[PDB]
């Protein structure tokens, strides 16, 4: 609303008392919500973010430890005195006191600021919470009215819900802060913020029950993936755990039911399943020898951290990243190719290309004991018909069309050849594969289409080469089949 | 509860049944017509290549005579480079 | 027990519907694959034979060039015979 | 959203046929993808049909070729389209093309003999094949019942595709009605579920269930109206001997008060 001017509320937030925390947190949340003219600039801000992450870490911690803060019987919790000193004592003379002490009767370590993040003793990894968007109805069922709602829609008559909603509000305001330049202020350097993200993840998914309303869990997942969307730079300090966490977070969406495990999403409900692949591209483009490499180790099937990692993979039971493939294969098809026109496509088309980009990128990362193939009466590939659509569009938004179709073709050829050569190297399957490969209606654009293409547009040279080499591999497969 | 579920089953049955009818009719039609087109294409190109090969053999006889007075495409080109 | 009768019947109908479904499914699929394989077969057949036609055309062109010292086929043949 | 088609998450799954009708719905989605791709398949199969002109074996369109042409393809008649696709593949195989436009192709007597009168011999070029297409579309295509057959071609599959679409649309609204019924029975299931949960919880130990439902009803009454933090604690002893944040909060107060 109004009033509500200053920024320095951070001070009060930094303070460790329930009162100040409420007073600020609620206000500043309402603030960052308002945007008509209300934005949080950056001058000497950062202190805000620090304070925030510190607060969240401590609260979530002692929550996991199941102990209420803000109220004990200790206070001003260290030394209090006015002893024998003016300014400089505790030299040699101090031992005299010992002497004194021996005749009158007739060093420390200090912890760092935040607490540890993982290895927490009570918190030991047991598989829970790998459930899909379905829980919304759970949420409904939870939020459903019933003689036992236990939704204290009012304030904290008990501190548990207090901590819950506290963290909730913190998450929300954190989201709202994250919609501008000053993403650079958030850019992977608020080591505090990253610690917060990490441990929050490690809880929300490995969540021994302390969260009241599942809807709170949804909120957390949701604004979390959003604020991720507004990151386009490094992550994954103490990576591996965090990398797997983020993967499970994005996998949260899409309906499950070898073959593809994911019914493609009927695009009229959700918009987060978007954010998922959005991040899995953006925050994954960095070919720096860390992130890509973490997921590469995730191909496999302090030091205790490593124990954790495999500890979850077998606690997700073969391979798993096929699930990531299937997930990536959602939201593209079966609606635009089933519409009445190609214009309403362009909207979600804008969204589409990053997906194929992510896919082909991960296919640079698959070149060892597996069984993988993903064209088995599961998708076919309307990619060809889609390419034709965008082509006809070309000769009849923008700036994304040509790259989309190009990378679609590249995707096709690369996945084909990689499948073939992989099951060649293993050679655990009959040459029927070729015949199998030769048995796709969604494949190998007809040579007549190639020909007529070779004439009209004349504005697609690179694409012409794409189709050219594609058809080349096609004819090769035909020949060497016999 | 079980009553309502049985009702759901009845609905699913209706759905599946209508879909089955669609499947049978439409797809048998499509596959029949495609098979016909395919076989037409097949036999027509068969006879095309037959006419071709015959013509080729005739040309072979001719050029054979001409070179002598100076598949078998192998021996043809062999005698060709020979001359 | 009429209830149990109904239940078993529901189960059996479920099974039968599933089986019919999957059978007809795979059946369509294999038919499609057959048609496809044979289609691409015909395609490459046509390709190779047009190639052969063009090939022997280039060959006889070379031969005509040698003579230095279908209609046009028999034409050049008769011309070569006359030269001989 | 997800609520609208289904809610099945867990219901105690009593007489767990829910997995089975689940599978039924799953296979419905299967059939959905099936029919979708089938429509697309028929489209694709059609695609070639308007563009083919090979059928000759069972006005008359096969126009004869030129001596150059019968020297080129060895074929005497037919359509220009077939000839031009042939020479297209010819350029492809001989690879006389150039790729810096690409349609520039290095000319050869195998070709230039198609137009030798204009003194193209003065310049064997690497020129636009389109120029040749323009050249050989009437320059060497010239001359020197079965009307029913024009019927049995591309139009067939198109028409049957239209019929299939029409009958699918015919059946659609029945499906819509069934979906309405699905939603209805689902909501009824849902309510009945709530009731059963309530009732069995009463079966458990009615004392606690009664107390809790009563208090919740009261709380609902209040929240649906103005709200007050504490209904009690006129019994001072409890909330004050067993609580001390009172002290600190007070301290904060008196400073201002």
């Amino acid at each position: 609303e109004l009033g509500a001017i200053n920024l320095h509320a951070l001070s009060m937030s930094l303070q460790s008392k329930n009162l100040g925390e409420i007073n600020t947190a609620l206000n500043t949340l309402l603030v960052t919500s308002a945007d008509s003219n209300l934005k949080i600039s950056l001058v000497k801000y950062p202190e805000l973010l620090d304070s925030l992450a510190i607060l969240g870490m401590n609260l979530l911690s002692n929550l996991s430890q199941n102990v209420v803060p803000y109220h004990r019987n200790t206070s001003d919790y260290y030394y209090e005195d006015a002893g024998s000193n003016q300014y400089y004592v505790t030299q040699h003379d101090k031992m005299v006191d010992k002497i004194f002490e021996k005749v009158n009767n007739n060093v420390k370590q200090w912890d760092l600021l935040p607490e540890p993040i993982r290895f927490l003793p009570n918190q030991f990894p047991l598989k829970i919470h790998r459930t899909p968007y379905l829980t919304s109805l759970k949420k409904i069922k939870d939020e459903i009215d019933d003689p036992f709602t236990k939704i204290n829609t009012r304030g904290a008559e008990d501190p548990k819900v207090l901590i819950n909603d506290q963290l909730s509000t913190i998450s929300m305001i954190l989201r709202n802060i994250s919609f501008s330049d000053n993403n650079s202020r958030i850019m992977s350097r608020n080591f505090y913020l990253k610690r917060f993200i990490s441990d929050l993840l490690w809880l929300v998914l490995i969540h021994p029950e302390n969260f009241t309303c599942n809807r709170k869990i949804l909120n957390f997942k949701k604004d979390l993936v959003i604020v991720l969307s507004n990151i386009s730079h490094l992550l994954e300090i103490a990576s591996s755990i965090d990398c797997l966490l983020i993967l499970i977070l994005v996998i949260s969406f899409g309906q499950p039911k070898e073959s593809l495990t994911f019914n493609e999403f009927q695009l009229q409900w959700g918009k987060y399943q978007t954010f998922g692949v959005d991040i899995l591209a953006k925050l994954f483009s960095l070919e720096k020898p860390n992130l890509n490499y973490f997921k590469s180790i995730l191909l496999n099937k302090n030091h205790k951290d490593k124990k954790l990692l495999r500890r979850l993979l077998n606690l997700y039971n073969h391979n798993l990243l096929n699930d990531v493939v299937s997930f990536l294969f959602s939201a593209i098809p079966l609606q635009q190719v089933l519409s009445q026109s190609a214009d309403p496509s362009l909207l979600i088309d804008q969204f589409s290309p990053v997906i194929s980009q992510s896919l082909t990128s991960i296919l640079v990362i698959v070149q060892l004991p597996f069984v993988w193939l993903s064209s088995e009466e599961n998708i076919g590939s309307g990619l060809l018909k889609l390419s034709e659509i965008i082509l006809n569009i070309n000769n009849s938004y923008s700036k994304v069309l040509l790259p989309s179709i190009n990378i679609s073709c590249v995707q096709l050829i690369k996945c084909l050849v990689e499948k073939s050569i992989c099951f060649e190297n293993c050679l655990n399957n009959d040459p029927e594969i070729l015949k199998k490969i030769a048995s796709i209606p969604n494949l190998f654009p007809t040579d007549l289409e190639i020909f007529q293409l070779f004439t009209n547009p004349s504005v697609d040279i690179q694409i012409i080469n794409q189709y050219q080499l594609l058809y080349n591999l096609k004819n090769d497969i035909l020949t060497n089949l016999e | 509860f079980l009553t309502n579920e049985l009702i759901r089953l009845q609905m699913e049955k209706l759905d599946a049944k209508l879909n089955h009818l669609k499947k049978l009719e439409k797809f048998m039609e499509l596959e029949r017509k495609t098979l016909e087109r395919q076989q037409e294409n097949l036999l027509i190109q068969r006879l095309n290549f037959n006419q071709n090969s015959s013509k080729i053999v005739n040309v072979l006889s001719k050029c054979l005579n001409l070179i002598s007075d100076s598949s078998q495409i192998d021996h043809f080109k062999s005698m060709l480079s020979k001359p | 027990f009429l209830t149990n009768e109904l239940i078993r019947l529901q189960m059996e109908k479920l099974d039968a519907k599933l089986n019919h479904l999957k059978k007809l499914e795979k059946f369509m699929e294999l038919e499609r694959k057959t048609l496809e394989r044979q289609q691409e077969n015909l395609l490459i057949q046509r390709l190779n034979f047009n190639q052969n036609s063009s090939k022997i055309v280039n060959v006889l062109s070379k031969c005509l060039n040698l003579i230095s010292d279908i209609r046009s086929q028999i034409d050049h043949f008769k011309s070569m015979l006359s030269k001989p | 959203a997800e609520l609208i088609p289904e809610l099945y998450s867990f219901q105690q799954l009593v007489d767990s046929e829910k997995r089975l009708d689940h599978f039924i719905h799953l296979r419905n989605l299967h059939m959905k993808r099936m029919v979708a791709q089938w429509e697309r398949s028929k489209l694709s199969q059609e695609f070639l049909y308007p563009h083919l002109n090979f059928p000759n074996v069972k006005e008359e369109p096969f126009m004869s070729y030129s001596p150059q042409l019968t020297a080129i393809i060895g074929l005497k008649s037919g359509t220009s389209h077939d000839a031009i696709f042939s020479i297209y593949k010819y350029i492809h195989l001989n690879e006389l093309l150039t790729n810096d436009q690409v349609s520039i192709v290095k000319l050869d007597t195998q070709l230039i003999t198609l137009l030798p009168s204009s003194l193209k011999e003065s310049s064997p070029d690497t020129m636009k094949l389109t120029d040749l297409l323009s050249l050989i579309n009437s320059t060497h295509l010239l001359p020197l019942l079965k009307f029913n057959n024009t019927q049995r071609e591309s139009q067939i599959g198109a028409a049957e595709l239209n019929e299939n679409a029409r009958e699918l649309e015919q059946i659609k609204p029945k499906i819509a009605l069934q979906d309405k019924e699905i939603t209805s029975v689902l909501s009824n299931l849902h309510e009945s579920n709530k009731r059963y949960r309530f009732f069995k919880k009463i079966s458990e130990d009615p004392v606690k269930a009664l107390n809790e439902c009563i208090a919740s009803t009261s709380n609902a009454l209040k929240v649906l109206s103005g709200d007050e933090g504490y209904n009690e604690d006129m019994v001072r002893r409890a909330n004050f001997y067993k609580e001390n944040e009172a002290m600190l909060r007070e301290n904060i107060e008196v400073i201002l008060s």
